[PDB]
């Protein structure tokens, strides 16, 4: 688990804001468990891959490509002429190891939910109640110490 | 190549909304005011030391008396603005301070943008916008402008990322 | 990385036969295309009706086929709707209507051939850009 | 509402008259020397 | 009574008033009190405004969910365009606050008064025997408010396109402007930033040179400022020592020794630069925009070789394509 | 609304503390004989 | 439960072929000789209970009927969806180049 | 609570304005 | 779109206002879209479509003439939008159509001139008033007016 | 008759024509001659919004409201056939026309209540056996009330039905079940009731006049909140002609 956890953009010190106060937990919440590795596939069995979120972007689109980087599926803005909607592609998601290990999901909404999450790397289970989190990334001590000393200097 | 640096910062860091950038401009903008305002106050508050119209020659490169009525200037502004200088030593130190302090602040703001520790959003605003679809401020509006800047630029602006954004994924309003 | 004669060799008629333009015709077309088209067809789109573009494939499925010199040329003389079931020379520049669209008066068969050649050559150079709009700018 | 229009109008006239009849009152005269 | 009106005119014009209420003032003082009073109330309690005429109210006041940074007074409706919308033009205030009536009441009174404020900056100078022209320096910042609050709207066909009265609302005006006019690529804006950057620059130059070449008359533990008394005869700094240093920093002939020529430059620069910036906004108000170098440099085959000018276009398209989500129904943005 | 709980006290002390500082001085200056 | 009727429609025939009861008129420009004249008739002539019912539009010249027969494989038909038909969205859904 | 805080500071700056214009230290000559 | 079989009179746009036709603030029928701001435009080509209540749905429905269709098309593609280097269109457009409306050239040139002249006015008027009373060359070192006035302090 | 210029800016353009006090006659129906309505027109006078008792049920009365938008309320140019029925009744069937106008009214509280005042797909009917149209010859029927905002409309955060965002992208790691309702846009479609009761006939020119009363729901805002019940009273004018 520990290893999977480092592979989550929510621990990237480069995400966050100057007035987004507090611990990283007031953001996405207290991490509870690793839901597991998510593998996306489309009707043909082909395995798709979720383009990850570069630290630079506050918000990023859900795009899925195969090994060769060919766009195979995505979540459309204007549906008027969408060619890759998860619906038209029969995208599905399966998990291995973790909370959701061995399970598969096929109802578009649920698949997209997780796809929408894959973007940040390994998908986790947070406790948002306790700290009354808001779901907006905050930076780590590594980040604050760095900001403070670069300024003082 | 610098204008894109500007557009980038708006789009990605929402830099215009940063307290430090604001101070920055308040200083540069406010500094370019002292500059203009003081200059004019001097040229139109001058004593007559010549018989010509072009009063430039009428100046004593070798000190002595004040070349402009500091006393008159004081009364002018004191009656048109309500406040007015009256200590050239301070009026001039102020002129050093304003724009140097401004630029210092604009720097700190960027030293923070290095770590991406930006002043991107107002959480209370976002939360209300989520639950209530009819709440709209000039702020929310802007954030959408950013989304467009990021989505339509990222591709040819960050080549090393081999970005491919299908036409259907590109955020766009109606018709445009 | 250059505009060779190859890039200039485009389909002349429906029966596969081709013609090869010369760097002179090309430039000349490009100039004429600006003189009487860009106004509304800048970059291969169509401002007063964005649904129909100048992409070669679009012209291929047109009716009759307008994806070859012969085709486009006919069109510039007697324009029709995408199904060809209706002549539109009255609201579209053409030779049979130069009285209404003066810019089309000078235009001679030599000129019409160049304009046509340009339309088939551009997408060959620009590619996707030519058809699509601002998305590709 | 039709009233407010009237009032506003009156009010603006006052001041605009006060303004014209002002500079008219030999304004050049008012100043330190030559007049 | 030497004659009431005769007296009135003597008071108004009196140079013994704490604040010089002038002839221009008689118009200024009221218009400015209305603009200010309406604003403050608006900004604090006004309700949502259908700025884009598409029945999609934008609330910009504190009491309706805004904070100082986001809050603003929203521009009159687009349904209204350039039509005059005085309160007496509405079935009710409720209707007037919804179509952004307060905006006009404010911009018009402000622009009116801020002009007289200029007219006054002349008058007092006259009643005091000092040369005019200060008011001409103030013509630049004014000529901007005008460009941003009136020219641009006249040019664009609606007051709804004028700059909003608020922090974020202004950034909106900017970001969109750039998208529709590509201002950063316009000579006039550039001259504008030269004047502003330059101003701040020079403001610092003068400020330091002078302050650094002050004649000692103060203790080691006494504010160096006290070394000056209001109403001095001679100067308080060695303008010859100042020039001596600055002439050596760069080179002699590239340095001022004439305080009058120094101060003219000091005023001339920013004012001239801002004049151009104001003419930029007043010019791009008729759609004569910045340089368009999109797809200029192309290679030997015809391929398009991008320049930074193109990377700028993408960022502009993002703005174009996303501003006013629901306001457009057609292909070209001609408004 | 959904604001920060400490925002109020952060703003209050941010204004009070330094203002109280200046004021303490000004008054002690102001009351210095001669 | 709550669902986006449109994103759901994309999981049916609509989304794979030209829907005679929903798809916007411009969709007909991807096949030879259907656009102007026929697409107007198809759209103008309300919904269809089966693709073939299109062959039944009153007035269709013998040639038009021919063409239609040829492209039927590119058509389908699904319940009329309001979100997609209201607003005259089938003649202009706000998309251009 | 926030509105009150924003208006208060504003109200405080205007008060300052007043005192600054009408209760400055009279500016004395020579 | 009317030719494609759309009923302009009842078409509802994204906002629910009227894709093609809507009403002005005083009740008249005008064109819809951002163009609602120009409902004061009158012109030979467009007038024959206007009724006593503004655009008449019957004339629009069957009296539109070809010369008008091409007039509207011509003018649509020749709006007064362009760049300094004369590239007709919107700032994001591509090079090709070298054009900038004479109306744009004239209007800008004359606003600049008109402006600077207003400065010219202020400047020469300010000089004349000081010249007359006679102090446009400086304050009389000796008789400094301000110095004879009571302190407002 | 008055030209455009003779009306522009008077507000007169948003007023259905009127018949004089004289015209109180009766128009004849051939029952063997098709008839149509060359021009139906509806002008609102009042918009009442039924209130809510809260927890304690005490019935809910419609209340007046201020018109916050302006004189853009009228429906005009309505048209369709006025087929005569076997039992001798008449049913109007609309085809096309400026059959809807987005209206917005405020309330006691200050709440803006937007509605899509319409009569789309009207199907009005009269009494059986109606040889000639006399004063007060009630027309009653239903119409359709489509969603206020159409498929493409995007909320302040970019979310939309036919287009726009999938969720609250401003809160990347927030729980979603709570935001469900505001992220998933729904397109509402409902029925409406209206009754056009004549007051002035004029068999001469075949142009009747009167007053109407219709009820419908207001904007539910892409289904984010409940719609308010609305009642609308005004006047109408119809032009009957053989055709
Ligand atoms: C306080 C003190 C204040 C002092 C103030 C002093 C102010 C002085 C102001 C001076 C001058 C103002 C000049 C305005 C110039 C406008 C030039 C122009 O419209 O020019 C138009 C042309 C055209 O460019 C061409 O435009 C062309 C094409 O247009 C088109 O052509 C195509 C076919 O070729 C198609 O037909 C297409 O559709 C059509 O649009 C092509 O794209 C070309 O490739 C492209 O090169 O300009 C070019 O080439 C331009 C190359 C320009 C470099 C410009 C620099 C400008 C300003 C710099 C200012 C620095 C200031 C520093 C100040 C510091 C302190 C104050
Ligand atoms: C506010 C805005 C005000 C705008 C005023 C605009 C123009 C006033 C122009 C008088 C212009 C004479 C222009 C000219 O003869 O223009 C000639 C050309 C025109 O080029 C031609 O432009 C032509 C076309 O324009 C037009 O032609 C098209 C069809 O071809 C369309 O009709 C279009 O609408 C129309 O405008 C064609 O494209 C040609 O092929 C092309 O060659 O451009 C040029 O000259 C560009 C010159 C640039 C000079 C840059 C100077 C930079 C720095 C100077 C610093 C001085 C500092 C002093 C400091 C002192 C103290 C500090
Ligand atoms: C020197 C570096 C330093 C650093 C890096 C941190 C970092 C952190 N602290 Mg500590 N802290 C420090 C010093 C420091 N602290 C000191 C000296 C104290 C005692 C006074 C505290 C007391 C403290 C508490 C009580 C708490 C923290 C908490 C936290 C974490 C908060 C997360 C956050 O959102 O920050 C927010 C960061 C900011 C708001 C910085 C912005 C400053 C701006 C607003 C103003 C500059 C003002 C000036 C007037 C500007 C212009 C002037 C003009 C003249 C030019 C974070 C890891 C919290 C925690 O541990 O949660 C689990 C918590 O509860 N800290
Ligand atoms: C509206 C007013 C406004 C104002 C007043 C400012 C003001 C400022 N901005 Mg913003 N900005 C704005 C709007 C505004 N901005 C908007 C709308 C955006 C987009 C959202 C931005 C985006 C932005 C960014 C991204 C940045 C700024 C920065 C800055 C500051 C730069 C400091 C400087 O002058 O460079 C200082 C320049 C130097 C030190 C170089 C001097 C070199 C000298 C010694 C020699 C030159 C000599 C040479 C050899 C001579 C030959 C030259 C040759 C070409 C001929 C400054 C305070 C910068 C900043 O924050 O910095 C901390 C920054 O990075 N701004
Ligand atoms: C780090 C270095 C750096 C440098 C050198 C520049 C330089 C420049 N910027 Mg830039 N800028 C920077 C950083 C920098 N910037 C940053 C970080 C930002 C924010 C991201 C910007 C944002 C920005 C904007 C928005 C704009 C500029 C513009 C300009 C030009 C302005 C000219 C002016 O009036 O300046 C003040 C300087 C002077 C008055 C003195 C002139 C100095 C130079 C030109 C000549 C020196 C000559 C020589 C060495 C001495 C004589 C020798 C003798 C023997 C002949 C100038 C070339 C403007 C532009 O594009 O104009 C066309 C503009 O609009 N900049
Ligand atoms: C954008 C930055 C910028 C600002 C904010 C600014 C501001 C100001 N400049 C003034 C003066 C000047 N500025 C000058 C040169 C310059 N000024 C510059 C840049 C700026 N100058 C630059 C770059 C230059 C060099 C060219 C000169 C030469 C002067 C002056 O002579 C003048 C002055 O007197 O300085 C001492 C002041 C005039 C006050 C007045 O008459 O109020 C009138 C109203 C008052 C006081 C209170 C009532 C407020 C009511 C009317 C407001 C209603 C709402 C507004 C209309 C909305 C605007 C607010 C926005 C946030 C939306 C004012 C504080
Ligand atoms: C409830 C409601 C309505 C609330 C709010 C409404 C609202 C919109 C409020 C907006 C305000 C707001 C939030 C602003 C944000 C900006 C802000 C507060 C930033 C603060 C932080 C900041 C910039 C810090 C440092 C940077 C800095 C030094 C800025 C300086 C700015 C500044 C004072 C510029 C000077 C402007 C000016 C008028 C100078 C005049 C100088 C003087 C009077 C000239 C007269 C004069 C000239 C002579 O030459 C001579 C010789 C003499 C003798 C003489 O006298
Ligand atoms: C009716 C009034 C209508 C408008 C009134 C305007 C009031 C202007 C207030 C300026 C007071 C300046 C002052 O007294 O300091 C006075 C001092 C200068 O005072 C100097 O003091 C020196 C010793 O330190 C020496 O004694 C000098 O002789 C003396 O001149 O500071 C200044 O110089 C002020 C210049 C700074 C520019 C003012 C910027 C105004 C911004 C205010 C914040 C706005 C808030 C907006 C909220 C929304
Ligand atoms: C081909 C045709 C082209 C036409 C082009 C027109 C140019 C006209 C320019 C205006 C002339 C100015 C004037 O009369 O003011 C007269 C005064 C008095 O000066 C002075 O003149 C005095 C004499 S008298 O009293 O004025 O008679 C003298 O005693 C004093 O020492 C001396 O400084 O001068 C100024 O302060 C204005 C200076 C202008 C700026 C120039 C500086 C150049 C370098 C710039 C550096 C930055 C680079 C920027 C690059 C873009
Ligand atoms: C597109 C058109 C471009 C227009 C450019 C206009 C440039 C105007 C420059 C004036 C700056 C205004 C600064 C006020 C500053 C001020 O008061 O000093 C004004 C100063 C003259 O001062 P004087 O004491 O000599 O005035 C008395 C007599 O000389 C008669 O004027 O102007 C100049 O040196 C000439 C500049 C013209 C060359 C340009
Ligand atoms: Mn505020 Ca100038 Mn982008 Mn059309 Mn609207
Ligand atoms: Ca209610
Ligand atoms: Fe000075």
């Amino acid at each position: 688990e520990k290893l999977a956890f480092y592979d989550y953009i929510g621990n990237n010190p480069a995400k966050g804001g100057l007035f987004r106060t507090g611990p990283m937990n007031k953001g996405d919440g207290i991490a509870q468990a690793w839901k597991g590795h998510a593998v996306f596939r489309n009707k043909e069995g082909e395995e798709l891959f979720v383009r990850r979120m570069p630290a630079f972007f506050e918000s990023f689109p859900v795009i899925l490509t195969d090994k060769n980087g060919v766009v195979k599926a995505d979540i459309p803005f204007r549906r008027a002429e969408s060619k890759y909607s998860f619906e038209q592609q029969g995208v599905t998601v399966s998990f291995y190891g973790g909370e959701l290990n061995g399970q598969t999901f096929t109802d578009p909404p649920t698949v997209k939910s997780y796809a929408r999450k894959a973007i940040f790397g390994e998908i986790f289970e947070f406790d948002t109640e306790t700290l009354n989190s808001d779901g907006i990334f905050r930076t780590s001590p590594r980040g604050w110490f760095t900001f403070a000393h670069a300024v003082f200097a | 190549a610098i204008f894109r640096f500007l557009l980038f910062f708006q789009g990605f860091h929402n830099w215009t909304l940063n307290p430090f950038h604001m101070m920055g401009v308040a200083g540069v903008l406010g500094g370019a005011l002292l500059c203009a305002i003081h200059g004019a106050t001097v040229e139109n508050t001058l004593f007559q030391d010549g018989e010509g119209a072009s009063t430039f020659r009428a100046f004593n490169p070798t000190q002595a008396e004040e070349t402009y009525s500091m006393v008159t200037a004081n009364r002018f502004w004191s009656q048109i603005f309500g406040i007015a200088f009256s200590n050239k030593r301070w009026l001039h130190f102020f002129m050093l301070f304003v724009p140097v302090t401004g630029l210092w602040m604009s720097a700190i703001g960027v030293v923070g943008l290095a770590l991406n520790l930006r002043s991107y959003d107002f959480i209370s605003q976002e939360i209300r916008a989520a639950e209530d679809p009819e709440f709209e401020t000039f702020y929310t509006k802007n954030l959408l402008l950013n989304e467009g800047i990021r989505a339509w630029m990222a591709p040819q602006d960050q080549p090393h990322e081999n970005f491919v954004f299908p036409e259907e994924v590109l955020p766009r309003g109606n018709a445009l | 990385a250059e505009l060779t004669p190859e890039v200039l060799t485009v389909p002349l008629n429906s029966e596969g036969k081709t013609i090869t333009l010369t760097e002179k015709q090309y430039l000349e077309g490009k100039r004429l295309f600006q003189y009487a088209c860009a106004s509304c067809h800048v970059g291969g789109i169509t401002k007063t009706n964005p649904s129909l573009d100048l992409r070669t494939e679009t012209l291929a499925l047109a009716t009759p086929p307008r994806d070859n010199i012969e085709g486009l040329v006919d069109y510039m003389k007697n324009p029709t709707t995408y199904d060809g079931e209706q002549e539109i020379a009255e609201v579209h520049p053409s030779l049979r209507s130069a009285d209404i669209f003066p810019k089309m008066r000078n235009l001679t068969e030599k000129d019409l051939v160049a304009i046509a050649g340009h339309i088939l050559v551009e997408p060959k150079i620009l590619g996707d850009k030519w058809g699509g709009g601002k998305v590709y700018y | 509402m039709e009233t407010l229009k009237i009032t506003v109008y009156i009010v603006v006239t006052f001041f605009v008259l006060l303004f014209v009849f002002g500079f008219l009152s030999g304004d050049p005269a008012r100043n330190p020397k030559r007049k | 009574s030497a004659n009431l009106w005769e007296r009135f005119c003597n008071w108004v014009t009196s140079t013994d008033n704490r604040l010089y209420v002038g002839w221009f003032g008689v118009i200024m003082i009221p218009t400015l009190l209305a603009a200010t009073i309406c604003f403050v109330i608006a900004f604090i309690a006004a309700p949502p405004v259908d700025i884009d005429g598409i029945r999609e109210p934008v609330s910009g006041s504190l009491l309706y969910g805004n904070n100082i940074i986001t809050g603003a007074v929203v521009p009159s409706s687009n349904a209204i365009g350039l039509h005059f919308y005085p309160i007496w033009e509405a079935a009710s205030l409720d209707e007037w606050l919804y179509n952004g009536g307060p905006y006009q009441l404010i911009i018009f009174h402000f622009l009116l008064g801020a002009s007289c404020y200029m007219g006054r900056q002349w008058e007092l100078s006259y009643r005091l025997g000092m040369r005019p022209w200060i008011c001409v320096a103030y013509s630049a910042p004014l000529a901007s408010a005008f460009a941003v609050f009136l020219i641009y709207p006249i040019g664009q066909g609606s007051f709804s396109d004028g700059m909003p009265l608020g922090i974020s609302g202004t950034f909106n005006f900017m970001i969109v402007f750039q998208a529709e006019h590509n201002i950063l690529m316009h000579p006039f804006h550039q001259l504008g930033v030269a004047g502003v950057f330059g101003g701040a620059l020079f403001c610092a130059m003068h400020g330091s040179l002078v302050t650094s070449s002050l004649i000692r008359e103060t203790t080691e533990t006494e504010s160096a400022n006290y070394g000056y008394k209001f109403g001095q005869e001679e100067e308080t700094y060695n303008i010859v020592a100042a020039h001596g240093y600055f002439g050596r920093l760069i080179f002699q002939y590239a340095s001022f020794n004439n305080s009058r020529s120094l101060h003219f430059f000091l005023a001339a620069w920013p004012v001239v630069g801002v004049w151009f910036t104001a003419l930029g906004i007043s010019t791009m108000a008729f759609n004569l925009n910045g340089f368009n170098f999109n797809h200029s440099v192309i290679d030997a085959k015809g391929n398009v070789i991008n320049t930074w000018a193109d990377i700028i276009n993408r960022a502009n398209l993002g703005m174009e394509v996303m501003h006013e989500r629901n306001a457009h129904n057609f292909p070209l943005d001609l408004a | 609304m959904e604001v920060n709980q400490l925002g109020l006290i952060a703003t209050a002390l941010f204004v009070l503390v330094p203002s109280v500082f200046l004021i303490i001085l000004y008054v002690q200056t102001e009351s210095q004989q001669k | 439960e709550l669902v986006n009727v449109v994103d759901e429609k994309l999981g049916t025939a609509y989304g794979e072929k030209i829907d005679l009861n929903n798809t916007n008129i411009a969709a007909f420009i991807q096949y030879r000789g259907l656009y102007p004249t026929l697409a107007k008739l198809i759209v103008k002539n309300a919904p269809y209970e089966s693709v073939e019912d299109v062959l039944n539009i009153p007035g269709l010249t013998e040639r038009q009927k021919q063409i239609l027969r040829e492209n039927l494989e590119h058509f389908t038909v699904t319940e009329v969806e309001t979100a997609l038909v209201e607003g005259g969205d089938r003649y202009n859904n706000g998309l251009y180049k | 609570m926030e509105t009150i805080t924003y208006v208060f500071i504003f109200a405080c700056i205007i008060a300052l304005f007043f005192f600054a214009i009408f209760f400055r230290e009279p500016p004395r000559i020579t | 779109d009317q030719k494609l079989g759309a009923n302009v009179g009842s078409a509802q746009g994204p906002t629910g206002l009227g894709k093609y036709l809507m009403r002005s603030p005083t009740g008249e029928i005008i064109f819809g879209g951002e163009t609602m701001r120009f409902w004061d435009f009158r012109g030979p080509w467009l007038e024959p479509l206007r009724g006593p209540n503004g655009l008449d749905l019957n004339k629009i429905k069957n009296d539109i003439q070809p010369w008008q269709e091409r007039r509207a098309a011509e003018y649509m593609t020749h709006a007064p939008l362009g760049s300094l280097n004369s590239v007709g269109g919107v700032a994001t457009e591509i090079n090709s159509v070298n054009f900038v409306s004479p109306r744009s050239w004239l209007a800008t040139s004359h606003f600049v001139l008109a402006f600077f002249f207003l400065v010219g006015h202020l400047w020469h008027a300010g000089r004349a008033r000081a010249a007359a009373a006679g102090f446009e060359k400086g304050i009389d070192r000796e008789s400094e007016p301000v110095l004879s006035m009571p302190s407002l302090d | 008759t008055l030209t455009y210029d003779d009306i522009v800016g008077t507000g007169l353009a948003n007023k259905c024509p009127t018949l004089d006090d004289t015209a109180r006659g009766a128009y004849p129906i051939d029952s063997s001659q098709t008839y149509r309505i060359a021009r139906l027109c509806l002008q609102p006078t009042t918009f009442l919004v039924k209130e809510e008792p809260k927890n304690k049920r005490q019935e809910a009365e419609f209340v007046p409201t201020k018109l916050v938008t302006r004189e853009t309320t009228s429906l005009d140019q309505i048209q369709g056939e006025l087929k005569v029925n076997s039992d001798g009744s008449l049913t109007f069937v609309e085809e096309d026309g400026i059959d809807f106008q987005p209206v917005t009214v405020q309330m006691a509280g200050g709440e803006r209540i937007p509605l899509l005042f319409t009569v789309k797909n009207l199907v009005a009917s009269t009494q059986p056996n109606v040889t000639s149209i006399t004063t007060s010859t009630d027309f009653k029927g239903e119409f359709n009330v489509p969603s206020y905002r159409t498929a493409n409309f995007l909320d302040p955060k970019g979310r939309g039905l036919a287009s726009g965002y999938d969720s609250a992208i401003a809160l990347p790691q927030a729980k979603e079940e709570e935001l469900a309702r505001a992220n998933v846009k729904r397109f509402s479609l409902t029925k409406g009731q209206i009754s056009l009761n004549v007051a002035k006939v004029d068999g001469r020119t075949g142009e009747i006049a009167g007053t109407f009363e219709s009820e419908q729901l207001s904007d539910d805002d892409m289904g984010a909140h409940e719609p308010h019940e609305v009642k609308i009273q005004g006047v109408f004018y119809a032009s009957i002609e053989p055709a």
